[PDB]
């Protein structure tokens, strides 16, 4: 993959022109490269979304709902 | 959430739909009130023991 993206970067400098089948086994290598790299993220909840009753949450162990991000309150700069 | 360096809240609104059937119950208490009531035996004088 990596020296056929160099070869496809680098041969302007002689002056010529890529083949098709080149050009093919070029992409056929990129895909090749990118497909052992993916990602796939697999988004999350939401945040204010209650959790079932069915899962027996506890006072201490808060978890009403899934969890998320938790202000941050300061008494010297006046932000409000 | 961040949401462009800050942190907005989430809007929670409420539509309290559950307390109307608890209302009528404790308004059919609070109509019929109850209280204890001692009943007399077969004796010749248990009337005037539970008055």
């Amino acid at each position: 993959a990596v020296g056929y993206q160099l070869l496809l970067r680098m041969l302007s400098d002689y002056s010529l022109e890529p083949t098709p089948q080149v050009l093919s086994n070029a992409q056929r290598s990129y895909d090749a490269l990118m497909t052992d790299t993916l990602v796939v993220p697999s988004m999350r909840r939401r945040g204010d979304f209650p959790v079932g009753q069915g899962n027996k949450y506890d006072v201490f162990t808060s978890d009403r709902y899934y969890p998320g991000d938790l202000p941050l309150i300061d008494g010297d700069i006046p932000n409000a | 959430t961040k949401l462009d360096e800050q942190f907005e809240k989430y809007p929670k609104f409420e539509i309290n739909k559950v307390a109307t059937e608890l209302n009528r119950i404790i308004a059919e208490y609070r109509n019929n009130r109850i209280t204890v009531k001692f009943r007399p035996g077969d004796r010749e004088a248990s009337e005037e023991l539970a008055n």
